[PDB]
Order: C-alpha cells, then sequence, then structure tokens
RNA sequence: CCAGACAGCCAGGAUGUUGGCUUAGAAGCAGCCAUCAUUUAAAGAAAGCGUAAUAGCUCACUGGUCGAGUCGGCCUGCGC
C-alpha cells in the first residue's frame, strides 16, 4: 500500500527486534499453508499471538531496518528469507523446529543460517538452554 | 387429558388408514431397490435415469421416514403420556402436548401433499349439477343435491354463488352451474366428477312406484383466460403483388403455414392492416380449435372409462349410501343428504380417484 | 485421493447417500463401512468426518475429526433450519456462554490456541447460519 | 471470428491488436472471442 | 516509485468450513441470506473454468528475482 504503513511496518520490525532479539529463519521455496498452520498453531500454543514471520527481506526493508540492532543481517537480506523474532529464553527451540521442518519438507531452502545470536556458524547448535 | 387420549387414538387410527391407502411396505420395497441401483455406480454414468432415480428416491424416502417417525412419535408420546398421568409432571405433559401437535401437523402436511397434489387444486371451481333423462324425479334429485352441495360448501366455509340455474316447470332444477370460491376448493371437490344413483319411492308418480334417477356433478377449475400474444415480424412473411401499383398484400405466417391476401384497397397499408387482422383472427380460431381438440381427446378418454362415472349410490328405499369407487357404505341418508360427506370425500381423496 | 465424504455415525453402511463417491477407488465399500464404524467410541447419529489417504496397496490411512460446528449449532439451538431470510426476521438466538462451551469442546481439533478467537469465529459461523447471538 | 462494428475485450485474456489498419481482438482463452472491426 | 514501482520470472493462495437451506446433488462457483473469525505474507464463505456434486485448473491477494520509469482518467488538433 503506502509509505505510511511501510513506516509503521518498519517501526514494528525495529520494535520487535528490540523487544525480542532472539531470531530464527525459514524459507518457502516449496511449503504449504498447512505447514505454516502447524508451525503457527504450535507457536500460539507455546506463547502469544506476537509470533511474526516478517518475510520482508529485501535489501532495503529488512536491511534498512537492520542498522538499529544486529547489523550482520545486511548480507543475509538479499535472498528468499523469512526471519522470526523470539522472547522466550536465551536461544529457544524454534531454530530446532525450523530444522525439523527442514526435515519435513521445506526442501532445504532456508539452509538454517541461524541468525548468529551467539555469533555462531551456519551449522547447528544443539547446545541450547532447556 | 381425555381429549388428549381421544386425540392420540384419532392419530393412531388415521395413521393406520394412511398406511393402508399408501401401501407403505410396497413403497418401502421400491425405496430399498432404488437405493440398491443407486449403490451400483453405472446409474450416474447415465444422466437422465439418475435424474428419475433421484426424484423417486426423494419421494419414497420422505414418505417412508415420515411414517416411521410417526410410529415412533405415537409410541413415545403414548409412553410419556402414561408417565404424565401418574407422575403428574406438568412441564413434561406440556412437552407431550407440543410434540403431539408437531407430529399431527407434520402428518397433516404429508396427507396434505397427497390429497392436494393437483396443479389446479388451489383454484376456485365451477361445479355443475345436471339431471338425467328421467324427468321431474331427476329434476327434484338435482335440486336437492344442489341444496346438499350448498350446505357442504357453507359448512366447509367456501363462498358460493349460483352462476346459472335452469329449473324445471313442475319441480326441481334441470341444471345448475355454481361458482365455489375459496382456497383449495377444486382440490376438495375434484372427486365429485361423476354420477349419482337415486333409488327412492317417487312422490311424482301416481302409484308410488319407486324410481331410479341419475344426476351428474361436474367440477372444473377456473383457468386463467390468458391474453393472446401478437405475432412476430419474422414469424410473418409479407408479400406485395398486383391486384386482380402492387398494393395487394399477402401475409403468410410461416411457422404454422397460413396465408391471407387482401387486394380490394388502393392503399397497400390498408391491405396490410386488414391482412394483419385476418392473421390475428385465424390465430385465435386455431388456438380455440386446438383447445377444443384437447378437450375432445380428454372426453374420448373419459367416455372410454364410461361406466366408471357412476360414483355414488343412494338407496333411500333401503336407506344406504354407497361409494362404489372406494366401496364405502353408511346408513345415515338424512345426514348424507344434509351434507356430511366429509368421510366420503376424505376416503376418495386418500384413494386418489 | 483424500476427500471427506461421510454421513452420520448412526446410519452404518451409507449405501444411498455416498456409495460410489466413497468407492471410485479399489478400496472396498465394506472396508470403508467397517472403518467408519470402528462411531461406537463416543456417539452415533451425528456426522463425524474423516480424512482418507488412499495408497496403492488399498490399505488406506484414515484420520477422524470433530463433528461440524453447523450441526453443533443445530444441537445447541434445538431448531432445524435457520437460514431462510434471517435479516428480515430473526429466527433464533444462541447464548455466548453456550458458544464458548462449544468452543472449549471443539478446542481439540480446531486450528487455534486462542479460545476466545475460536469462539468469535463460531458466532461468525452462527451469523452466517442466520441465528443472531 | 465475429465481425462487429464495436469490437472490444470481453474476457481478461483478450488482447486488442491492430493488423493492416483493422482492429481485431484475439483470445488465447476462448476462440469465441476472436472478433474483427468491420 | 531506488522504505525497488509496472510487466515478466520462482512460491503460496489455507483453518473452523462442505457457512447453512432447497434441492435430487450444492462442497467458492443453480438459486436465497449473512458475508465473519483464526493463522496473518495473504487467501474472497470466493472472480472464472470445471465436476453429476465433489475432485481438479487458475485469479484477487502477498512473499522472492530483476533494476528505471509505471499506470489510466480529463481537455484538445489531425486521422482509422
Ligand atoms: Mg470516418
Ligand atoms: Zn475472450
Amino acid at each position: 500500500a503506502l509509505n505510511l504503513q511501510d513506516k509503521q511496518a518498519i517501526v514494528a520490525e525495529v520494535s520487535e527486534v528490540a523487544k525480542g532479539a532472539l531470531s530464527a529463519v525459514v524459507a518457502d521455496s516449496r511449503g504449504v499453508t498447512v505447514d505454516k498452520m502447524t508451525e503457527l498453531r504450535k507457536a500460539g500454543r507455546e506463547a502469544g499471538v506476537y509470533m511474526r514471520v516478517v518475510r520482508n527481506t529485501l535489501l532495503r526493508r529488512a536491511v534498512e531496518g537492520t542498522p538499529f540492532e544486529c547489523l550482520k543481517d545486511a548480507f543475509v537480506g538479499p535472498t528468499l528469507i523469512a526471519y522470526s523474532m523470539e522472547h522466550p529464553g536465551a536461544a529457544a527451540r524454534l531454530f530446532k523446529e525450523f530444522a525439523k521442518a527442514n526435515a519435513k519438507f521445506e526442501v532445504k531452502a532456508a539452509a538454517f543460517e541461524g541468525e548468529l545470536i551467539p555469533a555462531s556458524q551456519i551449522d547447528r547448535l544443539a547446545t541450547l538452554p532447556t | 387429558i381425555n381429549p388428549v387420549n381421544n386425540r392420540i387414538q384419532d392419530l393412531t387410527e388415521r395413521s393406520d388408514v394412511l398406511r393402508g391407502y399408501l401401501d407403505y411396505d410396497a413403497k418401502k420395497e421400491r425405496l430399498e431397490e432404488v437405493n440398491a441401483e443407486l449403490e451400483q455406480p453405472d446409474v450416474w454414468n447415465e444422466p437422465e435415469r439418475a435424474q428419475a432415480l433421484g426424484k423417486e428416491r426423494s419421494s419414497l424416502e420422505a414418505v417412508v421416514d415420515t411414517l416411521d417417525q410417526m410410529k415412533q412419535g405415537l409410541e413415545d408420546v403414548s409412553g410419556l403420556l402414561e408417565l404424565a398421568v401418574e407422575a403428574d409432571d406438568e412441564e413434561t405433559f406440556n412437552e407431550a402436548v407440543a410434540e403431539l401437535d408437531a407430529l399431527e401437523e407434520k402428518l397433516a402436511q404429508l396427507e396434505f401433499r397427497r390429497m392436494f397434489s393437483g396443479e389446479y387444486d388451489s383454484a376456485d371451481c365451477y361445479l355443475d349439477i345436471q339431471a338425467g333423462s328421467g324427468g321431474t324425479e331427476a329434476q327434484d334429485w338435482a335440486s336437492m343435491l344442489e341444496r346438499m352441495y350448498l350446505r357442504w360448501a357453507e359448512s366447509r366455509g367456501f363462498k358460493t354463488e349460483i352462476i346459472e340455474e335452469s329449473e324445471g316447470e313442475v319441480a326441481g332444477i334441470k341444471s345448475v352451474t355454481i361458482k365455489i370460491s375459496g382456497d383449495y376448493a377444486y382440490g376438495w371437490l375434484r372427486t365429485e366428477t361423476g354420477v349419482h344413483r337415486l333409488v327412492r319411492k317417487s312422490p311424482f308418480d301416481s302409484g308410488g312406484r319407486r324410481h331410479t334417477s341419475f344426476s351428474s356433478a361436474f367440477v372444473y377449475p377456473e383457468v386463467d383466460d390468458d391474453i393472446d400474444i401478437e405475432i412476430n415480424p419474422a414469424d410473418l412473411r409479407i408479400d406485395v403483388y398486383r391486384t386482380s401499383t402492387e398494393s395487394a398484400v399477402r401475409i403468410t405466417h410461416i411457422p404454422t403455414g397460413i396465408v391471407t391476401q387482401c387486394q380490394n384497397d388502393r392503399s397497400q397499408h390498408k391491405n396490410k392492416d386488414q391482412a394483419m387482422k385476418q392473421m390475428k383472427a385465424k390465430l385465435y380460431e386455431l388456438e380455440m380449435q386446438k383447445k377444443n381438440a384437447e378437450k375432445q381427446a380428454m372426453e374420448d378418454n373419459k367416455s372410454d372409462i364410461g361406466w366408471g362415472s357412476q360414483i355414488r349410490s343412494y338407496v333411500l328405499d333401503d336407506s344406504r349410501i354407497k361409494d362404489l369407487r372406494t366401496g364405502v357404505e353408511t346408513r345415515n341418508t338424512q345426514a348424507v343428504l344434509d351434507g356430511s360427506l366429509d368421510q366420503f370425500i376424505e376416503a376418495s381423496l386418500k384413494a386418489g380417484l | 485421493a483424500y476427500v471427506k465424504l461421510q454421513v452420520a455415525a448412526g446410519m452404518a453402511n451409507p449405501s444411498p447417500p455416498v456409495g460410489p463417491a466413497l468407492g471410485q477407488q479399489g478400496v472396498n465399500i465394506m472396508e470403508f463401512c467397517k472403518a467408519f464404524n470402528a462411531t461406537d467410541s463416543i456417539e452415533k447419529g451425528l456426522p463425524i468426518p474423516v480424512v482418507i489417504t488412499v495408497y496403492a496397496d488399498r490399505s488406506f490411512t484414515f484420520v477422524t475429526k470433530t463433528p461440524p460446528a453447523a450441526v453443533l449449532l443445530k444441537k445447541a439451538a434445538g431448531i432445524k433450519s435457520g437460514s431462510g431470510k434471517p435479516n428480515k426476521d430473526k429466527v433464533g438466538k444462541i447464548s455466548r456462554a453456550q458458544l464458548q462451551e462449544i468452543a472449549q469442546t471443539k478446542a481439540a481439533d480446531m486450528t487455534g490456541a486462542d479460545i476466545e478467537a475460536m469462539t468469535r469465529s463460531i458466532e461468525g459461523t452462527a451469523r452466517s447460519m442466520g441465528l443472531v447471538v | 471470428m465475429k465481425v462487429r462494428a464495436s469490437v472490444k475485450k470481453l474476457c481478461r485474456n483478450c488482447k486488442i491488436v491492430k493488423r493492416d489498419g483493422v482492429i481485431r481482438v484475439i483470445c488465447s482463452a476462448e476462440p469465441k472471442h476472436k472478433q474483427r472491426q468491420g
């Protein structure tokens, strides 16, 4: 629509990063709304409605909102990516459920980059606080 | 609760009568069969026979579940009434009254759909009484039959008015045409088409020899006299030719194939206008001939059935009333001739004759 | 080949209504009927839908689910039809407490964690039905 | 091809085209829409 | 509209739900009425095709790729 709602969307993105800087990734190269339905039903079972999949990863939407916080996502941006903001607990299991979704057929698109919250590599981190 | 007991008994009796007239088990048999060939899937590989199967399936299943739920309603209302008599639960008794009324109204809708199945049944009717070839005895019988039918119409609530009444010089009326107006009048009175057989000790005869006279009641609905639509320019063929200027106009209706010529006037427009009025006149004439031909075909069929027109027999000598078609009998001749034919017309209408 | 095609659990062997619609495939009519009847666990007389994933070995997998909210609104109202001109004349009325009771009974399989949101979805279904809360 | 004096798009896949000074519309969706200004 | 626009190109287009009735069947798509909620990137109780109805094929819509203009209304001259 308009640059006005774009501004509230950008402010919302920055605010969601600030309130929960925990993050994970997913990509819909071949995935079904029933798959997103299972993910967001379990998400609403875990916690509130605030679960946002913010797939606005253009090189000047997400990268333009990036220099506030977690500046490493500028190179992450310009490809098909859907971020996900998280409060609960340091390094929660939502990266792990995105991994099991990668097992159950998102056809290896997100490539589990991990959003470097502990500034880690592209590989898995099974060491999470449980 | 005594009207409730009598009312449940009346519903049980009329449900049994309805089952006997409807032949429930036979229709259930065709219902089960239609269900079976519906289950084999070739029936939807043929379109139109599946259309017919859907129609007959819906009708049979609706009648079957209606009669079944009335059986269940009769038994459970009877049981809960037995509860309500002794336990005296007033709210549950009121529930019994409500569900009993619902069951009665729904079976009433079923028998309603059966008895008023005609397309013209809702409209008002012209009902005619005509005496036979007998004489003054048949005249008197036609007149008092007209009295009885007026009494029945007033008892039902139908509004009556005598359109025409040709009387006899001695007594009685020879013929009479009556407009019976009101809802469902033709449906209520459509079983009366036919012949009544009077047997009584005739008073007009000098010796008191009994007479066997006849009368007919013929009922037909007030059909709408539809407007006669004008003809189309494409449906007409317009030619002009020299009269014997080419002012002569030959108008030809092509889909039927009828021509009219006009050549007497110098004005081609006048010739065409007279030809167009001739077109309209012949079209009206042909529509009337088609209607009369269809009426004659229906008369051929009902003259073929012939003797079946003798529907009712009043033996006033032995005091018995008989419907031959349903075969029903009674002895209260004075009540019958007063106009208490409700039992007979209901029997005939559930028979479907 | 997963399309739900089912009738109320009370009437076993749906030979008139569905029939060939459940039986285009090589899976047997009797197998479908016994799978549907295997119904006896909770209640009968009410439609219970099921997802039918049919494989090549004709050993289909079936996942049953909760009865429809439409006929549940019918059982809550106690009425039969409530759709014919509801705006011109209101036909019925359902309590919001009854709707929330319906929602908390339907919270098992209905896709949603917010019970009030599922509730207000249900009176959305109820206004579409015609009955006004 | 239908020859009309008022040719226009009827459905969403219909395309105006001008060939030899004649306005046609062509339809990749339904050949019934194929029509010509004349 | 360089908070990347239009057209292409890769993806989704769901949940209650098949919203009910009347039909014979009514599932977005025969008619009538209401036209919500959830997940929210977005999905209309559906714009079209289609089914005997389902099924199935698109669309609106929104995500990804690309990187300079886009789109259709008004007035008006000359033309077809
Ligand atoms: Mg010109
Ligand atoms: Zn076209």
